[PDB]
C-alpha cells in the first residue's frame, strides 16, 4: 500500500534523533523561530513517526 | 543462464533459468519488449497525437517503413560498395568498427587487456547458435550493414523497399542477448515499495514508455517540441545512445560525455554537477592517461582510472557491472515524489545505501562515504522542506482560488489533460492565467531547483546545492513567493475597502 | 583566378576573372575593405563615441599607431631576439608556427597528407611576386615579425616607432589572398531576397560594421562595456580569432573550441548547444582520435573524422570547404526578424535547405536530414509563435501607454537613438521604467529564449529547445506576462471604483 | 631559511630569515596555525554549530578522531597490504604518485625537464634532518600511509584506534615546508589598507576561518547545506584539492580544472569566465601539446604552454611562481566592498596593477596589457555604478519602511545574526517578507551580477560582461527594481486615496 | 521587394497543409481553444496565405 | 576608514587625470535628457581632493 505522508521538516527531526535517547533535544535542520532554531524533543519526532507509520 | 541477469527477470518470464536456452531466454524478452501492453506502440494516449518525420526512427518497431526510393536490390557487400558514396563516413565509421574487424578480436593474444571481447565474441555467437543463426562451427565473419538492417547473417538478396529496417533493442539482443536481457531487466528490478514510481520506472527500459505516457506530451500541439523530448527517450527503442552508430564504440559508451546529451538540464543537471565536482574534473584532467577500452571491472586497475565515471558508478551493482542502472536508485533524482522522502529510512532503500557504499569503498573509505552520503540525505530533505513551506503558501490560494485570474482567464489543458494546480503539462503548455505566475514559480522550485539541489548532493559539486543551484534558486523562490503572497494580500485588502465604500 | 570564389565577388570589383592578376584582385579587395562607405572607419555613428586604449586593437586600421617607446630600430632578426624576452611566448609561439619553418613545408612529399600547405606555400609567394614584393627568383624565405607587422618581405632597417603596424586583415590578404577573397566574399553571397538583413550581413566580413552601426554600441556610455561587444566582432578587422596569434594553427580553427569565445551566450548559444549535442559530445570524446591538421576537405576520410564540427558544417558548400560561412544561412539565429520566417519556404531558403542536406548526408541519409531539418523549421515556427502570441500582448500596452511609467517616468534613450518599444537599445541601457519590466521580459523572450530555441533546434540539442533553453523560458516568460498583465487589469478596474468614488 | 617566503611573514613570527632553520621556522608556522587566536579552533560563533559526520574530514584538527573499527596495529607494509582490498584504488594511486617512488626522482639525469624534483627531494630531506626525523646519512625511502596518516618516518607499530590521524596542512608541512610556508604568507601578505577586508583574507590561508566566522554559516539549521559551502573551504585545513588524494600529481594543480570546483558559481563565475575566454578555450584545445608535468616557471618554455592558466596567472609574482595567490589581488571579485572602488587608484593598487602587466607580458605588450586592464578597471567601475543607482531606489524603501511585509511580516534572523538590510544571511536563510524580492534582488545585483560581471573582465570573456553576465543580468535587475518601484508607489498612491475617502 | 508578414500560426498550419486537399482538416501546431487543439480547414490557411502572396 | 566615493566619481576622475580643470568629459554612467551627460573637470576633481582629506 502507499506510505504515509510525512514532511520533511519531520523527517530531518527523525534523521537527527536516530541512536539518540527519546529525552534528547536537538536543534531543527529548517525550522527558525524568533530568530533562533527551534529545538524539538527526540521523543516527541519518534512517536509522530510512529503514528504515521502505523496507518499504513 | 546469463549469470549478470537477475531471478527477477526470469521469474516474470515463467522460465527457468537452468534450462532456459539463449534463443528461448531472447523470445521471451521480446514477447513483453514489443507487448503494447507493456509499453510497446503509441501508448495508451496514442489517438491523440501522430507522428513526425523523424518519428519513424525514434520508434521504429512503430512507424518506420524503409524508403520508396531506391528501387534497387543488394546484398552484403552491395550496401558497402553503394553507400561507400551514399553515405561515406557511415561505411568509413563502420570499417575501424569492431563489427566489421572481428578477427582483429580472435588474434588478441591473453596478455592483451581486450581479452575480454573475446569471450562476448564467441558469447555473441553462443547466443546465435542457440537460435540457429549460423553453424555449431560457422565463425561470424562480420557485422555488416545488412546484418542490423535487414536480418543477422543474411546470405541472400535483400530488398531496400521493403526488407530495410531500423535496428531497434531487439535488433541488437538477437547476438547481444547479455546486454539486452541485463537492460531489460531495469522492468522488473526498479519496483518501489509504496508505489512511488510505476513498475520498471525510471529506467532506460521503459524511457520511451514514459515519455508517450506523459499527458502533455500527447496533448500539445506542438509535435517538433515535444519529439525533442523523444529524443531523449529512445533507450528503450535503440542502443546507439551510449555507443553511437556507427562506431559503436564500447570505450565511447564508458566516458562520462555519453550521458552529457540527455542527463543535463534544468530538471536534471547530472552532467553540469558531475563535471563540477572533483571526480568530474578529475575524469577530465585524466582522460588522457586512462586506457578507456578496457571493460569497467577492469577500469580502475587495468585502466588506471583514479576518478569515477557515469559508468563506474551507476553500472556497478555488488562488484558486477551490468546494464540495469536502477538497483541502487533510490531518490530518483525529484524528492517531491510522494513516498520517496519517507522511504529514505527503509530497510529497501538501506539496503541500496549500503550497495551505493560499495561503490565509493573502492577508493574512499566507509565511513567517509557513508558521512557525505547521510549529507546527501539530509541535505536533500532540507531542500524538500523548503519547498513544502514555500508550496503551502500557493496551494493554500489555490484552494482559496485567490490565484491571479484562477476563476476569470484560466482555460482547460489540452485534451486528455485535466485541469489541476501545479501539474507538469503547465511546464509545457500555457494559455491565460494557467498556470498562475505563483502556480508555476513554486512547481519550477520543485521541478527544477529542488532537483538539481540533490543532483548536486548525490554527484558532489558543492555549489551544485548551495550558491549556483538548488538552495540558491530555492531561496530566491521562496522569498518571490512570500513577496507575491503578501502583495496579494495587501491588495485584497485594499480592495475589501473599496467593496465597503460601494456597499 | 580563384576557383572557391563566387563570380558576385568578380562582378562587384569591375574585374574579369581570366585576366585578373593577384595584384589586381588584392587591390580591388583592399578598395572595398577600406572604403568608408562600404563600412570601415568609425561608422555612420562615429561622432557619438571615442575609442578607448583597447580599440587600437580591435580597430587597428582606424586607430592603431605604433607606440613612443621604444625608440630603437631594427632589422629582422632583432624582432626575435628582443622580444624572446620582451614577448618570450610570442617568439616561442612564432617559431612553432609554419609562419617561421616554411622550409619544412617544402620536404614534404606527396603521399604526406599535409601537402596541400606547399600548394598554398607556392600560391602565395605566386602572389607576392604579382605584387613585386621579392624577385622571381628569390624564395621567400620566413614569415617573420617584420612581414606582419612592418612590410612583407622587408630587407632594410625598420622604425619601432613609425613601421610597426596590428596586422589586419588586409595585411593578412597580401599573402593568403585566396582565404582574403573568400571571406570578402561573404559581402556578395549574403544578400537576403526580401532585405530581412543588410547585404552582407550577418557575415565575418562585416562584423564590426555591424557592431559599429549598433545604435546603443554608440550611444551608452559604459564604453568598457559596449567594447566588449567589439571583442566577439573583429574578423572584419583581424584574422587571428579562429588560429590565433602567433601560432596561427590551421587546426587549432578546425576544432569547435575557436568559434566558442563569439557564439556563445543569452541570445545565440551555439557553443552551448552543440556541445552537449551528440554530435558535439562526440567531438569532445574523438578529439584525440582526429587529425585536426589535415584540411576539412580531407577531415572525413583522411582526418578520421566521424561527428560534424563548426568548421565542417558552416564552411561547406556544395562540397567545396572557402572561408565564406554565409551561403546557407536561412534563419540567422533570430526567428523574430521580419521577412525570416515567411521566407523559410521560399525557393532561396529551399536552395540553401538542398545544400544544407548535401553537409548532413555525408554521414545520415537524405530522408533522415530532412526528416529533422523538417523539425528545426517546423520547431522554430512553433516558438516563434509562443513569442507572437505574448508580443501581442505587451505591444498592446505599449500603443495603448498603459506599460508601468510609460507616462511618468520613461526618458529617452541616448543619442542618436529614437523612443522605442523592445528595441535592442535597452538591453544595453536602462533609466527609469525604460524600458519596462514586461518590455524587457517579451524583448528577451524573443531576442534570448527564442534565439536559443532556433540554436538548439540547428544544432542536435534536445534539452536545449525544451526543458532548459528555449520553450522551458518561453513557456515562463508566457505565463509570467499573462500573469502582470492579468494583475494590472485587476489594477486598473480597481483605480477606476477609485475615481468613480470619487466623481 | 626560504627564499620564497617574504620578509613579512618571518617578521611577524618574530624570527631572523638567515639563520633560521626549517624545524624553527616550521614551528612557529604551526604555532600560529594551530591559535585559535588566529582562526584555528571552531570559531567566535562556535556555540553556535555543531559538526557533522563529514566535518571530521573538513577540520581534522578541531573534529577527527580515528575510527574505534578496525582494533589492529600496523607496521607501513601492513598499510598497503589491508588497503589494498578495503580501498584499492586508494593503494593504486599512491603507487603511481611520487610519493611512492622517491627512486625515480635521485636518478634523473640533468637533462631530464623533471630535474628540479631531485633539488626539492634534497630540500624535503634537508628539512626533516633539521627536525630530526631521519639519520644524516639515510635516504628518504617512501612516503607511505604510515608517513602522512600517523607520523612522519614512523619505523614501529602504529593502533588503527588511536594514531590514524587526517593530514592537516601542518602533516603537509613536515616535509614540503617550502610551498606551507608559502601558503601561510597570505596571512601577511594580503593587508589592505583601508580594511576593505580582515588581514589575510581572501586567501587559502584563512578560507576555513572565513567560512566559520560567516554569521549566515553558523546560524542556519540547514548544516548539510552550510557544509557545502565549508566543502570548497578547506584549503586551510587539507592541501590536497588542486593535487587530490592520494596521486598528489603537480601536473594536476596546473590545470584549470582543478580550481573549477570551488571557483565557480553565481558569485565568482572565474571557471565559466576563464574557459569561455581566449585563454581557456586555447588551453582545452593546446592540453595535449603541453607539458603538465614541468613547473610554472619552465612551463613557457620547456612545457611548451602559449596560454595561461589560473596557476600561471595567480602563483606568479614578479617573476617567481609561489603558492601565494594574494599580492596581486586587487578588486577581490567584489566590487561592491566599501573602500575598494575608491582604492583602485591607490599606489598600493597601483603597485599591484604593474605586477599584473608584468604577468601579462609574458606574451603581450606593455601596451596592449595595459589597455585591456584598463578596460578592466574603467568596465568593473562602471557596473559598480549601475547597482549603486538601483541599491538607491532599494535602500531608500527600506529606511522608508515601504517595503513589502517589512513591517508586518519580517521574522528576525537565526541568533547570533541581527536583522539588516541587504545582509548576506538573507541568501541562505529566508523566512516571510525576510528578505523582500526587492531586497534580495538589489542583493544579487552586486552579490552575483556585478561579482560576474568583473570575473568576465579579468577574465578575457567578453559575453562574461555583456549579454549573458553582468551587463545583461544587471540591466534587467536595474529594470525590475524600476518597475516595482513605480508600481508600489502608484500603489501607495491608490491606498492613500482610499484613507482619503475614508477619513 | 519585401515579403508580406505572415504569423507562425499560420506558416505551420499552411505547412501542414501542403499536398493536402483544399477540404482536408489538419491540427494545429500551437493552438489549443476548449481544452482541444483547434482544428483549421486547409481551405481557409491556403487563402489567408495566397491573399498575402499576391501583396508582394 | 576610507571616505566613500561613487562610482560614477571615480569614472569621472579617471577621465578627468592629466586633463586641464576647463576640460569637458562625458560621463561613463550618467544619461540625463537622452543625452550623455557632461562633467566639468574642475568640478569632479574638486570633489575627490575634499573626500581624500577625510581619509587615513
Ligand atoms: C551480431 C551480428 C551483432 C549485432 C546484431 C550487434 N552486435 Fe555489437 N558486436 C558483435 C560482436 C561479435 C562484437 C565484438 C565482441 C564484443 O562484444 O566486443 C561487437 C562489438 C560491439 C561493441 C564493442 C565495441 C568495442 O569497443 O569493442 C559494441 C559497443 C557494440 N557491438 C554495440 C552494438 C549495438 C548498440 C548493437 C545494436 C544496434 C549491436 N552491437 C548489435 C555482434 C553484434
Ligand atoms: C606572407 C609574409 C604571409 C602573411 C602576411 C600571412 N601569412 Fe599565413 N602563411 C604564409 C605561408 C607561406 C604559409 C604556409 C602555407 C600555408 O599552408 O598557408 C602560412 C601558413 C598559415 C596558416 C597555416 C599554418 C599551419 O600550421 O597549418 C594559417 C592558419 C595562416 N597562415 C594564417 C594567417 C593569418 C591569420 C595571417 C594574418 C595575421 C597570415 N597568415 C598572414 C604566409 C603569410
Ligand atoms: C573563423 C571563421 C576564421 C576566420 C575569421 C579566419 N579563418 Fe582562416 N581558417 C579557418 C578554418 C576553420 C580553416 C581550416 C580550413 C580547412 O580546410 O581545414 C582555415 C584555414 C586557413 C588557411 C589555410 C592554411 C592551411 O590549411 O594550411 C589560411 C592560410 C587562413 N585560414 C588564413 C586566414 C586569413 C588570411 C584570414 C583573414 C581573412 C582568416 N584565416 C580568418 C577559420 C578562420
Ligand atoms: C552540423 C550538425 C552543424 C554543426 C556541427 C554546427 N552547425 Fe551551426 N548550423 C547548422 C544548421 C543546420 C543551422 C541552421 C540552418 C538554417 O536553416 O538556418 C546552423 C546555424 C548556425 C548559425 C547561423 C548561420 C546559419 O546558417 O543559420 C551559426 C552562427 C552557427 N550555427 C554556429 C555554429 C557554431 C559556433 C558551431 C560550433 C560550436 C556550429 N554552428 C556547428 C549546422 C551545424
Ligand atoms: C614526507 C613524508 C612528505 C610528506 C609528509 C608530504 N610530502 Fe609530498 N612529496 C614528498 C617528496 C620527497 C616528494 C618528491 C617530489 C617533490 O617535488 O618533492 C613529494 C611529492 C609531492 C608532490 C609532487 C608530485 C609530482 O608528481 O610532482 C606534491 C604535489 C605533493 N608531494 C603534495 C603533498 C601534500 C598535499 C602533502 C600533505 C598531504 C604532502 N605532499 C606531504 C614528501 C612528503
Ligand atoms: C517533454 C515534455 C518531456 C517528456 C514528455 C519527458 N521528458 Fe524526460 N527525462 C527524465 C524524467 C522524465 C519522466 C519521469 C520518470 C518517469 O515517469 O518514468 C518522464 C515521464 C519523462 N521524463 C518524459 C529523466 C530522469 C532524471 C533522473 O536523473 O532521474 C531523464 C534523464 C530524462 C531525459 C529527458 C530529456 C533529455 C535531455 C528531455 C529534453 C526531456 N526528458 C523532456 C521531458
Ligand atoms: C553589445 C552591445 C553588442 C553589439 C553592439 C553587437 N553584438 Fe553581436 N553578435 C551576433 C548578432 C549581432 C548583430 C546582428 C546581425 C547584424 O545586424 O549584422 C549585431 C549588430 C551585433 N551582434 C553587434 C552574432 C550572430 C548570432 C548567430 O548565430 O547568427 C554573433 C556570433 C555575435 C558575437 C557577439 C558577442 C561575442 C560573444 C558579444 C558579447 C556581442 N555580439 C554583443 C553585441
Ligand atoms: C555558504 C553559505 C558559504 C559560506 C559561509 C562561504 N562561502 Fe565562499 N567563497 C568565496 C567568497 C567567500 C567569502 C568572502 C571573502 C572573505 O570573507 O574571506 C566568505 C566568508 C565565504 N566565501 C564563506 C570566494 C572568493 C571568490 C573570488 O574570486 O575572490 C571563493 C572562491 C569561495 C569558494 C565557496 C564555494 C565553492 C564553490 C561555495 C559553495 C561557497 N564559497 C559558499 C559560501
Ligand atoms: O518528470 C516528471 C517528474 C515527476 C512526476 O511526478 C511526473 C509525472 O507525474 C508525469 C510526467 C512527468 C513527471
Ligand atoms: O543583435 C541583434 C539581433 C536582432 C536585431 O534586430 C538587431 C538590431 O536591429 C540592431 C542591432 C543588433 C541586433
Amino acid at each position: 500500500s502507499s506510505l504515509a505522508p510525512i514532511s520533511a521538516k519531520d523527517m530531518l527531526d527523525y534523521l537527527a534523533c536516530k541512536d539518540k535517547k527519546p529525552t534528547d533535544v536537538v536543534k531543527s535542520h529548517t525550522e527558525v523561530e524568533n530568530g533562533k532554531i527551534v529545538r524539538v524533543k527526540c521523543g516527541d519526532i519518534v512517536a509522530l513517526v510512529q503514528k504515521a507509520r502505523e496507518q499504513s | 543462464d546469463i549469470s549478470t541477469v537477475p531471478d527477477e527477470t526470469y521469474d516474470a518470464l515463467k522460465l527457468d533459468r537452468g534450462k532456459a536456452t539463449p534463443k528461448e531466454t531472447y523470445e521471451a524478452l521480446v514477447k513483453r519488449y514489443k507487448d503494447p501492453a507493456h509499453g510497446a506502440g503509441k501508448g495508451t494516449m496514442g489517438d491523440y497525437w501522430e507522428p513526425i518525420a523523424i518519428s519513424i526512427y525514434m520508434d521504429p518497431n512503430t512507424f518506420y517503413k524503409p524508403p520508396v526510393s531506391p528501387k534497387e536490390v543488394a546484398e552484403r557487400k552491395d550496401c558497402v560498395e553503394c553507400h561507400s558514396d551514399e553515405t561515406p563516413v557511415w561505411v568509413r565509421a563502420w570499417k575501424r568498427s569492431t563489427h566489421a574487424n572481428l578477427d582483429k578480436i580472435r588474434n588478441l593474444k591473453s596478455d592483451d587487456p581486450l581479452y575480454y571481447k573475446k569471450g562476448k565474441l564467441e558469447e555473441v555467437e553462443n547466443n546465435l547458435r542457440s537460435m540457429g543463426k549460423l553453424g555449431e562451427k560457422e565463425t561470424l565473419k562480420e557485422v555488416g550493414c545488412i546484418d542490423c538492417h535487414v536480418d543477422v547473417n543474411k546470405k541472400d538478396k535483400a530488398d531496400h523497399t521493403k526488407d530495410i529496417r531500423m535496428p531497434t533493442a531487439d535488433t541488437c539482443g538477437t547476438c547481444h542477448l547479455r546486454e539486452f536481457a541485463e537492460r531489460e531487466s531495469e522492468r522488473d528490478t526498479m519496483v518501489w515499495p509504496n508505489g512511488q514510481w510505476p513498475a520498471g520506472r525510471p529506467s532506460h527500459a521503459l524511457d520511451y514508455t514514459a515519455n508517450i505516457e506523459t499527458t502533455v506530451w500527447a496533448a500539445m500541439p506542438q509535435r517538433e517540441v515535444a519529439e525533442g523530448c523523444t529524443m531523449c527517450h529512445t533507450n528503450q527503442n535503440k542502443c546507439d545512445n551510449c555507443h553511437t552508430r556507427h562506431e559503436f564504440s564500447a570505450a565511447e559508451s564508458r566516458k562520462p560525455e555519453a550521458c552529457a546529451t540527455c542527463h543535463s538540464g534544468v530538471d536534471h543537471n547530472n552532467w553540469e554537477a558531475y563535471t563540477m565536482s572533483k571526480h568530474g574534473k578529475l575524469a577530465e584532467m585524466n582522460r588522457d592517461k586512462w586506457n578507456w577500452e578496457v571493460r569497467l571491472k577492469d577500469a580502475f586497475s587495468k585502466g588506471g582510472q583514479n576518478a569515477p565515471t557515469c559508468a563506474a558508478c551507476h553500472m556497478e551493482y555488488e562488484g558486477e557491472y551490468t546494464h540495469n542502472i536502477t538497483r541502487k536508485t533510490r531518490w530518483a533524482n525529484y524528492p517531491f515524489v510522494p513516498g520517496i522522502a519517507e522511504n529514505i529510512t527503509s530497510d529497501w532503500s538501506e539496503a541500496r545505501l549500503d550497495s551505493w557504499v560499495l561503490t565509493c569503498t573502492q577508493c574512499h573509505s566507509e565511513r567517509f562515504a557513508r558521512s557525505y552520503l547521510d549529507l546527501m540525505d539530509k541535505g536533500t530533505l532540507e531542500g524538500l522542506a523548503k519547498y513544502q513551506e514555500a508550496n503551502a503558501i500557493v496551494h493554500k490560494m489555490y484552494e482559496d482560488g485567490t490565484l491571479t485570474g484562477q476563476k476569470t482567464n484560466r482555460p482547460n489543458p489540452p485534451e486528455p489533460e485535466k485541469p489541476g494546480f501545479g501539474i507538469f503539462t503547465q511546464l509545457f503548455w500555457s494559455k491565460g492565467n494557467n498556470p498562475a505566475s505563483l502556480e508555476l514559480k513554486v512547481l519550477e522550485m520543485a521541478e527544477n531547483n529542488l532537483a538539481k539541489m540533490h543532483v548536486g548532493l548525490a554527484h558532489v559539486n558543492p555549489g551544485g546545492w548551495t550558491y549556483t543551484e538548488g538552495w540558491g534558486p530555492m531561496n530566491r523562490a521562496y522569498v518571490e513567493i512570500q513577496d507575491e503572497y503578501t502583495k496579494m494580500q495587501e491588495l485584497s485588502a485594499l480592495q475589501a475597502r473599496v467593496n465597503k465604500l460601494e456597499g
